[PDB]
């Protein structure tokens, strides 16, 4: 009945209520509308450093759902050197407590899109999708690209394009939670991101 | 040097 402009490239804000909480108010750019799934959009909010997949109109939780009328920047970056690092793994320096640096083993899957300044990160021990801006960790000298690495993603099992596939994970508990494949790695094929229903976070697996 | 949160 209608054909419009969706909301990816859009600034939106919105309530955010949850369990016993009290109601906080989340502000943030849409990144993607999934083709096989398109009641779900990629969300990067600002201040959170993770990928968020919600159904935006139909989550109970976001309250008051707004698109803002402010643009996004398409800030001047070097694009030869961010197309680089696509596929790298790298070792990501944080801030530890109490006042160590520590090192986190990832690998850099894609540029992000709409925000493409902004990169695709995942990790080793903490496999969901994250965006960072690398390259001012990269300036800063705190991310150190590894040429020839040994990278585990966790492992996805089969039983063909594999995305809009529905998943299952059996946890270790003996219960179960589903999940749809929404995403292959451009840069490495046998990497794909899933979005479980019961889950805000964006997982990132490989294929055996 | 950035902030890992929870």
């Amino acid at each position: 009945s209608m054909t419009r402009r969706n909301i990816v490239g859009c600034r939106i804000q919105h309530g955010w209520k949850e369990g016993n909480e009290p109601v906080e108010q989340w502000k943030g750019t849409v990144l993607e509308q999934v083709s096989v799934k398109p009641t779900l959009y990629i969300i990067k909010y600002d201040g959170k450093d993770s990928v968020y997949g919600l159904e935006l109109h139909r989550d109970k939780r976001v309250l008051a759902l707004e698109i803002l009328p402010e643009r996004v920047p398409t800030p001047r970056i070097d694009s030869r050197l961010a197309d680089s690092l696509i596929g790298k793994a790298v070792e990501h320096v944080f801030e530890g407590e109490h006042g160590t640096k520590d090192e986190w083993k990832g690998m850099v899957l894609a540029r992000a899109p709409v925000m493409d300044t902004w990169f695709y990160i995942t990790y080793e021990k903490d496999p969901v999708l994250y965006m960072y801006t690398l390259l001012d960790d990269y300036k800063d000298g705190d991310l150190r690209i590894i040429p020839d690495s040994n990278y585990y993603f966790p492992t996805a099992e089969q039983e063909d394009s594999l995305v809009g596939k529905q998943v299952e994970h059996a946890k270790d508990d003996g219960s179960k939670r589903t999940g749809i494949f929404i995403h292959q790695v451009v840069a490495k094929p046998s990497v794909y991101f899933i979005k479980f229903d019961d889950d805000i976070h964006i997982y990132v697996y490989g294929l055996v | 040097a950035r902030t890992k949160q929870t």
